[PDB]
């Protein structure tokens, strides 16, 4: 019958975002928290991203993740996806059978050397740009 | 005399008791506890004075106390136990600082707090006496109790948290009276089930603000009161305020399930009919003069605000029942509109308007705004005035450094002794997730001073983590790793050309002026300074002054300063004659800056000069493109963007001028060309 | 800047014994004094005694009658409103001073202590949050201006 | 909150509508009311049983006014303790229950009612033409002049002023628009 | 003690936080250590913790180990809060005495500064003897001022112990004159330090009136010490932070540093002064040995000058006999030759001799109470009077004697004379009370004197003005802009331009300030003995409370006796005066053991 | 153009204010009762609510101490003290409070007294000192010219054998614990707290009330005196201690009525 209307809702929204960042970003290990820091510096950037969706009607996300997938399962999936490409590069290394084009310079073996030092550990998240040189759609056009 | 107002007797007693009734629901933020300690009753209960509160302000601000009274309170809210940034963490830190110096190190991953060391830390023993009590009732008011158990709760809270005084006796008596009346009205029905705390808290908060005062209704002063029904008293002058639409008549919607509103009878009473009868009784009860004022124009957007329907019907009956003798037979609607416009006095928006003081029908009685409305006053003269100043014999180097760090500030805070003291920053509400500003600069300075001796960076990491200044967990490690990478990249350039040098004395006699001072870390290679800052003109001016005061008495060698991002200020060694000439020029600039305010902006003037200067030919360019790019650099460095604070946003420059005129801009340009020219002339 | 000047004036009224706050508040643009006037005020002890006496009277009015009577007595004795109306571009500053005075009087009735209103003013200076009542109004309506 | 709102509605029923509570005490509904009575009639009666279950007294304001009227109309001698004269000044709104009690109080003890009306003529409503003739037969008299003065401005044309439902066409629009409470009180 | 049983909440929270889940023996030890640190004791001996605790067997039944933890040292070292000096622990146990880490660090710093750094500066003895002969005219017998100046110019760190009225500032002036006359070509940046601003002003005016008397040169007048600074101002203390400007890195660029009134220097201020000194500065400490203790926890000057009673060394006695040219006695035994050589004791007081009862009472204060009773008893020396204060009639007699003491002040007040003579008459009679509130205190005696001036026709007072003519005020905070310090008296009167407060500057002039310009003001009809240090009064009257309090002790009565110039009155019981002399304010510290080895 | 402001010629209003008298100015014992304003109002409400004819019930005193919030141990000593108050007669003939019926008593009579002349303190204090013997000392108070109404709340008015009497309650009495509250100490308290003006205004109000109500009224025939009842001064063995009975000279009342009337 009696209720109190509030004019500003940003304080409780920032408090709930800080509580979410406390209950989600604190117990992460180093290999996940590195990627979390690379995505956002803190909860303020996440709130600045999702402030247009937190207010009003909640939108429907196209192709949502499953309810049982956590951050660690996605991290292990991407780590295995990177490790498969690293294994396929380590197996098929030491050969060159493609034709040398006028656009393709002969320094590409140095880029293969840049791909030789890349496969050390799977603790990182960002691959090398020289893999863009190893695309069949870009090598066919060259 | 104002009557019918809400009875407000003691706000800081009733509001503090209401906040103490919301003790388990509170988050125990540091500001809410310093607000509870702001009450003199709660401070006098635990033997805390005002000076003790002023010490506790900075103690809570620097000890890293943000929220959470205990670790069990953090675990109650379904949050992970961080162990830091709590009241218990700050209490342990202050007690370890009372026991152990800060230079010893951590004990239980808690760095001691070196401020509270003497007997003043006894006040800490008062604060730990408070929060523990704030624990006990936090465990007391959570459980639900029946009405037979809520009797001594408010009395025990009053004798525990509050102290009886002469002024606050009636407030505690009213609290006890209302609490016992609520419990007596509850137990009169013999309520057997449990009653929660929030219901009694809301009932006490509603009953405490219900009281009204009407003692001075007819004391003899002019009466200020609301419209009260069934009260019509004849008066000579009756004035009415707030007769606009929406406010009056006061509409109270029915409950909807009331049966009296469905089938009305004769004896039924409604608030709308009561307000209409009040307006009728106010019209009848007026004997001599009736004054009616309503808000017609909005103060925000200048929107037309229509009056109430009663005043509109009154002015309609006035216009349809009376006519002016000026237009005896013109029309019916036009004479009505002329009467309604003659009665309507549209007053001015501001009290200092000259329309109100024009002689005629209405004239203002405010004599304080009469010379303000006459526009016969003198304007604000300029603050710059030629003052007499004699240059003393012995002028130290520290005075010249404080002058050439900021000349307008040295003219303000040293000549006329005017230092604009701004209030300190408030305590933030959350733990620091990022590092930026002064804390990041102090961390980088200590890390650069640690890495210049090849010390253990992990020990300084544990020292900064034990104080809570770093983010929790992995993010603090990432921040410390990137700051250690940046400081190691800077130290690889710093200690590449470092030699052990001692501090030497400076005693110079130039133009009959004695300069006494000391230069620290004077190596045989020259001058070596390092700071974790950006490339700025103020540090270049400081290094140029040190190079002039170093080369004038021996010291053949370069002067080098290393900033971040491969920034370097270098000055070659000069002869004694040029150094003494430039030192005499700086002394003449200092004695000109003490008499008149020397308008030499370092940053914007240096940007204008380095845009106009050419170091290859040692001459200034005069083409239109450089003259436009120098104006662009001056407007960029004076007023910055929305992310970087500009040089013009300062309390020392806004006092002289409010808007940057082009005449003062050209004066600053000329002064920077006169003074800041050897900065970029000998730069390499 | 007018809110900071009013904060300095209230700090000089609350604590008129220490000459540093009074000297920092007298040299503001609201009073409008030259550097020669400040130098002669620092040199003459009797004029500073008169200033301390009138600021103690302002503190007595502020403790007995409230905020707006003290501000009106300060604006009438110093005659700063006529000087701000005579200065070109000072009418907006005067309307901002009047709105800050109205907001301080609206916030002073809900507070019992005198330093609590100064802390509230310093907090609202430190809090740039925009409310419907605490926004800047139109400075003038009679003079036609280009409306962006 | 529901208990407080229902207690306020029950207090308004105790003040204004005693017949509804008297019929709810038996258990019978009233024809022509709203739907909320379907939960309001059993809620009141179980209240009357509950105070009948405890040691609290039974008597309230609604069931007492009829016995108070009857014990004053049926009595022969005046009861002791009553005051000599009661003044009612500044009161322009009373329920019909209070006026029916004050009529039986005034049959014994002289009660002076000082009522402020802005119009001197009759400006209320009417019930029936048999009540219109009863109002026409009633005439006021001055306190000092002691002369009989009629109520309406025209006695022969008094029937043409009232409508078919019983509302008088007031010539002054302000009195007709603002004084509905006084219009009911003078009736 | 009585106060030691009533535990402060600070000590209880310290014991609950530091010990926590450990044994209750560690909790009781931490509580006793925090209470002794709050009372002012530096160290805590384990014998008092073992013997004077009833729960010592109970905690002996609480611990359960292989060796059962019978010793207190093993029970403390088993916990993580007490170590032997290696781990960063709050509590430190080294010499069977438990202290905190800060107190142990400051005590070891003071012991290092007074045991190792104090070396012997070897200078020319012939020129020093010639300057001592040309400065001191008395050369017939042993003069302690000449030996003090010789041992201060000889060694680097020297402590001059002497009471008030012994001519200490004349000795300092002769020392500075011989210092400048010894090093002619060498520049000397002499610096002066004081704990309080009022003592700094007194030191400045005393050295100003002393150094202009001695004949100097044009280069010698250039090396006159300019001003005396506070110890918080010399080191550069900030209001917000405790960071000093000359903390550890850059020392103060000084040649000689004379620190006056070292009795008011606590242990943390002494340790902060020690860390700021370079490896070549020579420090000369001034103060009295039997004076009142320091403000905070610690006793530096008393524990330093406790070894002055032993005497000098056998070689140092011959050195002083060769320097001064007189017969200097030698001290028996050798425990610490550096500290015993650096000390000196002043016993010959010049402003009062054996004929005056003030010096005899001060000598009998350090002895037993029966010696003081005999000193007051026989003939009173026409200097000390004893008035018994038991009931209300004795209180009325005390107020009548205070009226007789303030008679010249009221006579100059009612006659409308110049305020300088009014302040000079007010500065002759002064009451000294122990407490602050109650019937025996500052505000009690002040309100009773104001009511008595309202009763008898001596002072007219308006009830709503609060600024009546003739009220004495005192300042509580320092103010260098107005020229008044903490502990300075002012008299409010009407010169004709209004009610203004006149203050007596040490320069000899009078300053008329507005009462609205005063930052703090408290009525000073009766001053406390702690707040009256540094000042001097011609006729003092001590008032002691009947309630037993630890404030009234031997040093308090000694400072009340030495506060009077000529005349002293007493208002106390015989049992309180007998108990205050025997109960000496001892402060347990590790300096007695560290200086002995 | 030139513009000016109108100026008010005179003062806006005279000193018109409706004020009151305060505006013109072993282990359990009644001596050990806490002295304050709230305990004074609690004892005043206890003496107001209690009936004088009926004996005092201990459970009612316990309920009143529960409602007030005082200690429960004081209740059995307080009720017998109340009976010690009720057993002590307060009259010149020895009339107790139990002989007063409900129709004879009237508690907390509120009166409004008009005055149309400017009340000069010098013309009033001399008129008081001309007849009142207690005005030998007591230098006169200073107050502004008060024209208008005066409020007052008399504690009790009661008639007996055809004679009207007034009774007021004063219960602070902090400075007395022994039997020193004699007539001299009560007269000194009346001279210090200046209750003589209050009692004179009470006599004037009662005279005007008995003149307006009762036809054929005489001041000497109907009025008997004013009784002040100090609660902490009432003893069982001393009937005179605690009460203070005063009768005016019957000539001050007419001159005060002529002064207040006009």
């Amino acid at each position: 019958f009696e209720q109190q209307l509030i004019e500003d809702e940003s304080l409780l929204r920032y408090q709930a975002c800080a509580d979410f960042w406390r209950r989600h970003c604190y117990p992460l290990p180093r290999e996940i928290a590195q990627v979390v820091f690379e995505t956002w510096k803190g909860p303020q950037a996440l709130l600045r991203d999702i402030n247009r969706y937190l207010q009003g009607e909640a939108p429907v996300i196209k192709a949502p993740p499953p309810d049982d997938e956590t951050l660690a399962s996605r991290h292990a999936q991407i780590v295995a996806r990177i490790d498969t490409v690293k294994q396929q590069w380590r197996d098929a290394v030491g050969e060159l059978d493609a034709l040398i084009e006028s656009s393709g310079i002969d320094r590409r073996k140095f880029n293969r050397s840049n791909q030789a030092k890349w496969i050390d550990k799977i603790s990182a998240w960002a691959e090398e740009e020289t893999n863009s040189y190893q695309l069949p759609e870009s090598l066919e056009k060259f | 005399a104002i009557s019918d107002r809400r009875a407000r007797q003691s706000h800081p007693v009733l509001e503090a008791f209401i906040s103490l009734l919301s003790l388990p629901d509170s988050r125990f933020v540091s500001e809410d506890v310093l607000a509870l300690l702001d009450v003199p009753v709660l401070a006098a209960r635990f033997d805390i004075t005002e000076e003790g509160l002023r010490y506790l302000r900075q103690w809570v601000n620097e000890s890293g106390i943000r929220w959470g009274i205990d670790d069990d309170n953090v675990r109650e809210l379904e949050l992970p136990a961080t162990g830091q940034h709590t009241w218990r963490f700050g209490l342990t830190r202050m007690l370890l600082g009372y026991a152990m110096e800060s230079a010893q190190g951590e004990w239980q991953s808690v760095l001691p707090y070196d401020e509270s060391s003497g007997l003043i830390a006894e006040l800490v023993g008062h604060l730990a006496s408070l929060l523990m009590q704030l624990n006990i009732w936090r465990r007391g008011l959570a459980q639900e109790r029946p009405l037979e158990e809520w009797l001594p709760v408010c009395r025990d809270m009053l004798n525990a948290f509050f102290l009886p005084d002469a002024e606050t006796e009636a407030a505690m008596t009213l609290i006890e009276q209302q609490w016992q009346a609520i419990i007596a009205e509850g137990l009169g029905a013999q309520y057997g089930d449990a009653v929660p705390l929030s219901l009694l808290r809301d009932e006490l908060a509603q009953r405490l603000d219900q009281e009204r005062i009407s003692q001075r209704f007819l004391a003899g002063p002019v009466n200020i009161c609301t419209l009260m029904p069934m009260r019509s008293i004849p008066f000579k002058v009756v004035c009415l305020l707030g007769m606009n639409d929406g406010v009056y008549p006061r509409q109270l919607a029915p409950l909807g399930f009331d049966l009296m509103s469905q089938k009305p009878k004769r004896g039924d009473r409604s608030r709308r009919d009561d307000d209409r009868y009040l307006f009728l009784e106010a019209l009848i009860s007026a004997q001599q003069k009736l004054y009616i004022s309503y808000i017609g124009r909005s103060i925000q957007d200048n929107s037309e605000r229509f009056p109430s329907v009663l005043v509109q019907e009154l002015i309609d009956y006035i216009g349809q029942s009376h006519y002016l003798p000026g237009d005896e037979a013109l029309n019916c609607d036009e004479s009505e509109a002329r009467v309604k416009a003659h009665l309507t006095c549209l007053h001015t928006r501001m009290p200092f308007d000259p329309q109100n003081y024009q002689p005629g029908e209405r004239q203002s009685y405010a004599r304080e705004w009469l010379p303000a409305a006459s526009q016969a006053g003198k304007a604000h003269s300029e603050f710059v005035q030629p003052l007499p100043f004699t240059l003393p014999e012995t002028v130290p180097l520290e005075t010249l450094q404080r002058f050439w760090a900021h000349p307008v500030r040295a003219f303000f805070q040293m000549r006329l002794q005017v230092n604009f003291r701004t209030e300190d920053s408030e305590i933030p509400d959350t733990e620091p997730f990022i590092l930026e500003g002064l804390s990041r600069y102090q961390i980088n300075q200590q890390l650069l001073n640690a890495l210049v001796e090849q010390d253990d960076a992990e020990r300084l990491f544990r020292r900064f983590r034990a104080a809570g200044d770093l983010p929790y967990g992995a993010f603090g490690e990432i921040f410390w790793e990137t700051q250690c990478q940046e400081m190691q990249q800077l130290a690889d350039r710093v200690i590449a050309c470092r030699q052990p040098g001692q501090s030497m004395e400076i005693d110079l006699a130039c133009n009959g002026v004695q300069i006494t001072g000391w230069l620290p870390q004077v190596q045989p290679d020259g001058l070596l300074r390092w700071r974790p800052s950006l490339l700025s003109v103020a540090q270049g001016m400081q290094l140029w002054l040190e190079h002039l005061v170093y080369c004038a008495s021996g010291g053949n060698g370069e002067s080098r300063l290393f900033l971040r991002k491969d920034g370097e200020w270098r000055f070659p060694p000069l002869a004694a004659e040029q150094a003494l000439h430039y030192l005499s020029q700086l002394i003449e600039g200092y004695r000109e800056g003490m008499s008149a305010p020397l308008l030499v902006l370092p940053e914007s003037g240096g940007a204008w000069l380095k845009t106009c200067y050419d170091a290859q030919n040692d001459a200034m360019l005069d083409d239109d493109s450089t003259l436009q790019k120098a104006r662009t650099k001056f407007l960029q460095a004076y007023e910055g963007n929305m992310m970087v604070r500009g040089e013009g946003d300062d309390i020392w420059y806004q006092r002289l001028w409010r808007q940057l005129t082009p005449e003062t801009m050209e004066a600053i340009v000329e002064q920077s060309q006169r003074f800041l020219l050897p900065l970029f002339r000998f730069n390499q | 800047l007018e809110a900071q000047e009013m904060l300095w004036l209230l700090q000089a009224v609350m604590t008129p014994e220490r000459e540093n706050t009074l000297r920092s508040a007298l040299a503001t643009s609201m009073m409008g004094l030259n550097a020669l006037d400040i130098e002669t005020l620092n040199n003459d002890e009797h004029a500073w005694d008169v200033v301390v006496e009138e600021f103690d009277g302002y503190r007595q009015i502020w403790r007995k009658r409230g905020v707006m009577p003290m501000l009106r007595a300060l604006m009438s004795a110093r005659n700063i409103a006529e000087n701000l109306l005579a200065t070109a571009g000072g009418e907006r500053r005067l309307t901002d001073i009047l709105h800050i005075s109205e907001l301080l009087q609206e916030a002073g009735t809900q507070l019992e202590s005198e330093h609590a209103l100064v802390r509230w003013l310093s907090q609202h200076i430190l809090e740039p949050d925009s409310n419907a009542s605490s926004q800047q109004m139109r400075l003038e309506s009679d003079k036609h201006l280009v409306q962006i | 909150q529901l208990s407080s709102k229902a207690a306020d509605l029950f207090d308004q029923y105790l003040v204004y509508r005693p017949d509804w509570l008297a019929q709810w005490e038996t258990g019978h509904l009233v024809e022509g009311l709203g739907e909320a009575q379907a939960w309001q009639a059993p809620l009141w009666k179980a209240l009357v049983e509950y105070t009948h279950q405890l040691g609290q007294p039974r008597w309230h304001r609604a069931n007492l006014y009829q016995r108070f009227i009857e014990t004053l109309e049926s009595a022969t001698t005046c009861p002791p303790g009553l005051p000599s004269r009661v003044f009612i000044c500044g009161i322009s709104a009373l329920p019909p229950v209070y006026l029916q009690a004050l009529q039986a109080l005034g049959k014994h003890i002289e009660i002076h009612l000082l009522f402020t009306n802005p119009c001197r003529y009759y400006w209320g409503d009417i019930k029936d033409p048999a009540y219109l003739a009863k109002l026409l037969t009633r005439q006021r008299r001055h306190s000092f002049e002691d002369r009989e003065l009629p109520l309406f401005r025209d006695s022969e044309n008094a029937g043409q002023l009232f409508n078919s439902d019983g509302e008088q066409d007031v010539g002054n629009p302000l009195l007709a628009s603002w004084g509905k409470l006084g219009r009911d009180y003078i009736y | 003690a009585v106060e030691h049983k009533q535990l402060r909440p600070l000590d209880v929270q310290f014991a609950l936080t530091v010990a926590g889940d450990e044994h209750p023996a560690v909790t009781l030890a931490a509580a006793l250590l925090s209470h002794d640190a709050g009372e002012g004791h530096v160290c805590l001996p384990l014998s008092r913790l073992e013997n004077n605790e009833a729960s010592h067997p109970l905690l002996a039944t609480c611990v359960s180990e292989i060796g059962e933890l019978q010793n207190w040292e093993e029970c403390l070292l088993a916990s993580q809060a007490v170590s032997r000096g290696d781990e960063p622990t709050p509590m430190i146990l080294c010499g069977d005495r438990l202290y905190l880490n800060r107190m142990w660090c400051n005590e070891r710093t003071v012991a290092r500064f007074f045991n190792e750094v104090n070396h012997a500066i070897e200078v020319d003895e012939a020129l020093l003897a010639q300057t001592l002969d040309k400065l001191f005219p008395v050369s017939d017998e042993i003069n302690w001022q000449k030996v003090a100046a010789a041992v201060a110019l000889t060694r680097r760190i020297s402590v001059i112990s002497g009471g008030p009225g012994t001519g200490k500032t004349t000795t300092v002036a002769k020392l500075l004159a011989a210092l400048i006359q010894m090093a002619d070509g060498e520049r000397c940046r002499i610096r002066l330090a004081a704990p309080t601003g009022k003592a700094a002003a007194r030191l400045t005016e005393s050295l100003g009136k002393a150094l202009r008397q001695l004949p100097l040169t044009d280069e010698q007048k250039k090396r006159i010490p300019e001003d005396a600074s506070t110890l918080h101002r010399l080191l550069g203390a900030q209001p917000g932070s405790q960071r000093l400007r000359h903390h550890a890195g850059n020392p103060l660029h000084l040649d000689v540093l004379v620190v006056d009134e070292a009795s008011m220097i606590d242990l943390p201020m002494m340790s902060r002064l020690i860390d700021a000194l370079p490896d070549h500065a020579r420090v000369i400490f001034l103060g009295d040995r039997d004076q009142l203790a320091s403000v905070e926890a610690g006793a530096v000057l008393g524990d330093i000058c406790a070894y002055a009673n032993a005497g000098f060394t056998a070689e140092r006695a011959r050195q002083l006999s060769r320097l001064t040219g007189t017969h200097v006695p030698a001290g028996t035994g050798t425990e610490a030759a550096s500290l015993r050589d650096s000390l000196c004791l002043l016993q010959k007081s010049y402003r009062f001799g054996s004929d005056s009862g003030i010096g005899q009472l001060a000598a009998a204060i350090n002895r037993g109470d029966k010696t003081a009773v005999k000193t007051v008893f026989q003939q009173d020396f026409t200097d000390i009077e004893k008035r018994l204060l038991q009931s209300g009639e004795d209180y009325i007699a005390m107020l009548e004697e205070a009226l007789a003491g303030y008679g010249r002040y009221l006579d100059l007040l009612q006659a409308r004379a110049e305020p300088d003579l009014i302040i000079q008459a007010f500065n002759e009679y002064q009451l000294l009370c122990a407490l602050r509130e109650g019937p025996f205190g500052v505000a009690g005696l002040n309100e009773r004197i104001e009511q008595f001036m309202q009763q008898k026709r001596k002072i007219h007072r308006h009830p709503h003005s609060r600024w009546y003519e003739g009220r004495p005020v005192m300042i509580a905070r320092n103010d260098s802009a107005l020229g008044l310090f903490n502990g300075d008296i002012g008299i409010a009167l009407d010169r004709g331009q209004g009610t203004r407060v006149w203050f007596a500057m040490p320069d000899g002039n009078i300053k008329s300030v507005q009462p609205s310009r005063l930052p703090e003001h408290e009525t000073t009809w009766a001053m406390t003995v702690h707040k009256s240090q540094g000042s001097e009064f011609d006729h003092a009257a001590l008032i002691l409370p009947s309630q037993r309090t630890p404030v009234v002790t031997r040093e308090l009565v000694y400072t009340a006796v030495t506060r009077a110039r000529r005349r002293l009155s007493l208002y106390a019981d015989e049992r309180i005066l007998s108990a205050a002399i025997a109960t000496r304010t001892e402060r347990r510290s590790g300096l007695a053991a560290l200086f002995s080895s | 153009a030139e513009l000016n402001a109108k100026t008010l010629q005179r003062l806006p209003g005279d000193n018109w204010r409706v004020t009151s008298y305060s505006g013109l100015q072993p282990t359990l014992t009644p001596h050990q009762f806490p002295r304050g304003a709230s305990p004074g109002t609690f004892l005043h409400s206890l003496f107001e609510d209690l009936d004088f004819t009926q004996p005092v019930d201990p459970n009612w005193v316990r309920e009143k101490l529960e409602l007030g919030g005082f200690e429960s141990q004081w209740e059995p000593v307080l009720t017998e003290w109340i009976t010690a108050v009720l057993q002590a007669p307060l009259n010149e003939t020895g009339v107790s409070l139990s002989q007063l019926s409900a129709r004879n008593k009237q508690v907390e009579m509120e009166f409004y007294l008009p005055i149309s002349e400017p009340l000069i303190a010098s013309q009033l204090d001399t008129l008081i000192r001309q007849f009142d013997p207690l005005s030998a000392g007591c230098p006169p108070l200073e107050f502004m010219q008060v024209r208008g109404m005066l409020k007052g709340f008399i504690d009790l008015v009661f008639r007996h054998e055809g004679r009207y009497y007034l009774l007021a309650y004063k219960s602070n009495w902090l400075g007395e614990d022994s039997s020193a509250y004699t007539q001299q100490a009560m007269a000194a308290a009346m001279q210090a707290h200046r209750y003589d003006l209050q009692y004179q205004l009470y006599t004037l109000a009662l005279h005007r009330y008995l003149r307006h109500r009762i036809a054929d009224y005489d001041y000497e025939h109907h009025f008997g005196g004013v009784i002040y009842l100090f609660l902490r001064g009432v003893d069982k063995e001393h009937p005179q201690q605690g009460i203070y009975t005063t009768r005016p000279n019957a000539g001050l009342i007419a001159l005060m009525d002529e002064m207040f009337a006009g």
